[PDB]
């Protein structure tokens, strides 16, 4: 059930498919004729977002599911220096 | 690559970008790697150095369209007495193409 | 509750469970993605070998240091032709 | 609800939080992004790191290109603006400077640069930087006018119809009469080689100009041709600008039927296409408070008035001349619905501070200030007249003297002698002087003002009323003439009953005058008739004031474009 | 008051 | 008035002229500078020759285009008694590579 | 009545005397051991200043000698970006 988010170096980034769908982009990768070639796992590929950035899309798809609607506070997302710019284009490109 | 504005020509790019989205309306197939990396070259053309191509993108998929809705039209019309039927087949794919369609230039 | 990366060379797979839960049963999830069964793989730890039973609350991380939005990376290798290889996890990708 | 921040939102506080180490690739990203990380640096106070990006051409470009997102760059660049940096010229000066050298080049260099021109100078118009708009527009101009080729007399031509509305906005009337003659010019040539354009725009610019020119006998002429000139292929904005102008020309000559016609069409096209939190929706709402200013709806004008404020304070910041505009009409506006009441504490507030606004980004010689303080020269009039105070009423009063005399000053500099602008000041200044217990130069200002009204606006108008209203309250009240106070009187009810009706609120101060008038010199019979008269009016008054609300009462789409057009046109014989 | 409003 | 900058290889004459002007008082500015006969000199307009006939302001050279600004080059060349030469112009000089900053990188 | 300001590239610049005194220091290199070339037209070496600069100082020579004075409206010296840097030292070391 979970999906298979694929990076641009080849690594592969299963995640809950539920955790996906936060992201507008793969919410429509994901439909149409991605759709139509299913197995155990949905397969999505991303040839322009490198490993080092599609870790921390990960890592925000399961904070935003965990955080939604919560009384709890919610700390901010720890998002380093030097992959701020970079995760910014990725989260332009991915609508999350 | 990166996912950084680039100097893209963007012939070659609609190219690309015709022969899967003449596929995507009418339900033919498109391979899925394919279908992904048609969101990349989306991306690009809305992106590039140093005009965004969104504007060419918008008027050729509004060209592609018209003229894929004209030779269906000329394709239906030329065969009357079976204009209901032929019309369900087509406007049936026609719809679930341009919902996926509306998915592929979601950006 | 907590998260985990548990990573085998590209695979990054993004997984979830309670304090209170054991180790077993994340070899129970792999069986659902990976196709493999349990006694087939074990877990790498920090590059350590882990025991199949025990639980996670003790294993040698908490809610603290497993939070959604930087998991513990979790170590996994196969056994290929009757032997067992060594783990191979490479890292993502140099930020610029 | 506690939602988590959005991963584009915090990854933008993340990269603005590392922005000294990440200047210059944040220059490459998509528009989108680098409005958001330029937004953020406005949120969060950084304007000076703002400010260093916002001055260059081709970073602001891109900013520019943001179309959905321009009150906020509206805001963030008055922010700068108010900061200290002076980005408004500092661009005008890099585009006229970058501009120059690429006269000889290719032709889509030179289209390229005149596109971005007109997104800039059309920024720097609806900021309200006219003065330095006028030099991206005039290098614009300069740009098209160097080949012999077809669309650039399109494009020059475009360009000449924001140089005279940057230039009636910046009170240069004179050189508006030329950029028309110039934009006449090549449309002249565009006419010959088979090519008509369209000269709504024109004909709307050249309107204005006219207007604030007081030649509204030429004004009238002009929107009758601009409102001629719309077609439905126009764009919004020009049918709009259009619309409100020929509105305020057809007020100023007495059609107000035709006038809230146009003008509530007007506002119902700005509030569809724009939105209720848009400046142009705001300059809309200035003009309709404008005609019903005109038109005796008064506390209507006020609330829409606020309305037309609180968008342009919402829009724009602070020390701007859109604001600046709002305020001084917002003053005039509370100054007329509380003259009888006597609270001039908005009024006062909204007056000091439109001139605290142009006296800071304008120069002191600017025509804008002789508007701005014949309000405040009116309202500090009737706070020193209330208060029972001697040392502070002949303070106001000689506070007042010096804004009348500047604006009259300012007056004379730029619109003459015989200027129906003239005549409003010397009519401010009769009062005034009239007020100051200088009985003779009042009775001069006022004759003055009545000569000037009726030679050159005309004998039945609103202004020549009101001015004989002042002279035979000065002749009556204080000079004690009591014989041409009659006629003058009788001349005054009689323009204001035929021009409002019977609900002119100018109706009472005549009818205490003219009461006041016969209890000096007896003739009880016109006493009782006239104190009857006067019920009657406030009979009439209270009953015509449960009048709703303005904004609505234009409705949603009530009638469409090309209907009010031609009901404007085809009364026009 | 004995006069209107300034123009 | 016209100005002009006669090129032949290295030299550049930074000379002005008349627009109602003829070529030949041209060559005689040149025969005041680099001493050589009119006879040997050859002067191009973007690979065309000058005919001594004609004026500045008939061949190309015009007070917009030439402006003491920007100055129009001319070319020129010497005959040395065999069959003259061809045009050598040399470009001056390359100015260091600015980018454009913002160009993604 | 000519000078030959040669840059440091080789390209000679026959300028008129009158509009190289212009510049105070082309001034000051023309009198004294200066002026004693006997060569008709002196020759001013420019090792420091490029021909490429060299040139636009030559141009605002000619401009400035012939806008002095102008009772008309004065246009701005065309001057590149990508030259600016290098013409704002040869104006410094010309005091021009
Ligand atoms: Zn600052």
């Amino acid at each position: 059930m979970y999906v298979k988010l694929i990076s641009s170096d080849g690594h592969e980034f299963i995640v809950k498919r539920e955790h996906a769908l936060t992201s507008g982009t793969i919410k429509a990768m994901l439909s149409g004729p991605g759709q139509f070639a299913e197995n155990e796992t949905n397969e999505v590929n991303f040839r322009e977002i490198p490993s080092h950035v599609l870790s921390k899309v990960c890592m925000y798809f399961t904070y935003k599911v965990r955080y939604t609607n919560s009384s709890t506070e919610i700390p901010e997302f720890p998002i380093a220096p030097e992959i701020a710019l970079e995760l910014l284009m990725a989260a332009n490109f991915l609508d999350c | 690559t990166s996912l950084k504005p680039r100097v893209v020509d963007f012939d070659e790019t609609w190219n690309k970008l015709l022969t899967t989205i003449k596929a995507v309306v009418m339900l033919e197939y498109v391979e899925r790697a394919t279908w992904n990396d048609r969101f990349s070259d989306i991306y690009a053309l809305c992106v590039a150095y140093p005009e965004p191509l969104g504007e060419r993108l918008y008027t050729e998929t509004k060209i592609f369209l018209e003229n894929h809705v004209r030779h269906l039209h000329k394709r239906v019309l030329e065969s009357e007495e079976q204009v209901l039927v032929m019309y369900h087949r087509y406007w049936e794919e026609y719809s679930k193409g341009a919902d996926y369609m509306d998915c592929l230039y979601r950006y | 509750d907590v998260f985990l990366m548990i990573r085998r060379h590209k695979t990054t797979i993004f997984t979830d469970a309670k304090e209170s839960s054991t180790v077993f049963e994340l070899k129970r999830i792999v069986e659902g993605i990976l196709k493999r069964p349990p006694d087939e793989q074990r877990l790498y730890k920090d590059d350590q070998l882990l025991d199949d039973g025990k639980t996670l609350g003790e294993c040698g991380f908490t809610s603290q240091t497993a939070r959604p939005q930087a998991p513990a990376t979790v170590g996994l290798a196969f056994r290929a032709d009757d032997t067992f290889e060594a783990l191979c996890i490479e890292p993502f990708s140099s930020p610029p | 609800e506690w939602i988590p921040e959005t991963l584009y939102n915090t990854a933008i506080s993340a990269v603005v939080d590392n922005y000294i180490r990440s200047r210059r690739d944040i220059r490459s990203l998509p528009e989108n992004i680098q409005f958001d990380v330029y937004y953020k640096l406005y949120q969060q106070g950084r304007l000076c790191q703002l400010g260093s990006e916002f001055c260059e051409l081709e970073v602001f470009a891109k900013v520019l290109r943001a179309l959905d997102k321009r009150h906020l760059l509206h805001h963030c660049f008055q922010a700068l603006m108010d900061h200290g940096v002076k980005v408004a010229s500092v661009l005008a000066y890099s585009f006229s400077r970058r501009c120059s050298y690429i006269a000889e080049s290719d032709a889509a260099v030179k289209e390229k640069a005149i596109q971005v021109g007109f997104v800039l100078g059309g920024f720097l118009s609806d900021a309200g930087w006219y003065s330095d708009a006028e030099k991206v527009f005039l290098s614009c101009l300069q740009l098209c006018t160097l080949h012999d080729e077809m669309l650039h007399w399109f494009r020059a031509v475009e360009c000449c119809v924001r140089l005279l509305h940057v230039r009636n906005g910046n009170c240069k009337y004179h050189l508006g009469e030329e950029t028309f003659k110039l934009a006449q010019t090549y449309m002249d040539k565009l006419s010959k080689h088979g090519q008509q354009a369209n000269k709504a725009a024109l004909y709307g610019e050249l309107c204005a100009l006219l207007f604030a020119k007081s030649h509204y006998d030429e004004a009238y002429k002009w929107c009758i041709e601009a409102m001629k000139e719309i077609t439905a292929g126009l764009p919004v904005k020009v049918v709009v600008d259009v619309l409100r102008q020929a509105s305020k020309a057809c007020v100023v000559k007495r059609e107000f039927k035709k006038a809230e016609q146009l003008i509530k069409h007007a506002v119902y096209l700005a509030r569809d296409h724009f939105g209720s939190k848009h400046p142009k929706y705001s300059d809309t709402l200035l003009d309709y408070g404008f005609y019903l200013l005109n038109v005796d709806n008064i506390c209507q004008s006020v609330a829409i008035y606020q309305a037309a404020l609180d968008i342009r304070q919402s829009v724009f910041g602070g020390k701007n001349i859109h604001v600046a505009t709002a305020h001084e009409d917002l003053a005039y506006s509370s100054y007329v619905h509380q003259y009888s009441s006597g609270k001039f504490d908005n009024a006062l507030f909204h007056a000091e501070r439109a001139i605290g606004i142009i006296t800071h980004i304008l120069p002191e010689d600017h025509l804008l200030l002789a508007s701005s303080k014949r309000v405040k020269a009116l309202i500090l009039e009737e706070i020193a007249i209330d208060c029972h105070n001697k040392e502070t009423e002949q303070r106001l009063l000689q506070e007042a003297h010096d804004l009348h005399l500047s604006s009259l000053q300012l007056a004379k500099k730029a619109f003459g002698e015989f200027n129906v602008q003239t005549a409003k000041h010397y009519g401010n200044l009769g009062r005034l002087y009239q007020s100051m217990r200088k009985f003779k130069e009042a009775e001069e200002m006022h004759i003055k003002a009545i000569q000037i009204k009726e030679q050159l606006l005309g004998q039945e108008d609103y202004e020549v009323a009101l001015s004989v209203g002042h002279l035979a309250s000065l002749y009556n009240y204080d000079m004690n003439q009591y014989e041409n106070a009659e006629k003058l009187y009788l001349r005054s009810i009689a323009i204001g009953k035929k021009l409002f009706g019977e609900g002119y609120s100018g109706l009472e101060y005549d009818y205490r005058g003219l009461i006041k008038l016969y209890n000096s010199i007896g003739n009880y019979e016109k006493v009782f008739e006239y104190h009857n008269v006067l019920s009657n009016w406030n009979r009439l008054r209270d009953r015509q004031y449960s009048v709703t609300d303005a904004l609505e009462d234009v409705s949603t789409s009530p009638q469409s474009t090309e209907e009010v057009v031609q009901s404007f046109l085809i009364s026009q014989n | 008051l004995t006069r209107n409003k300034g123009p």
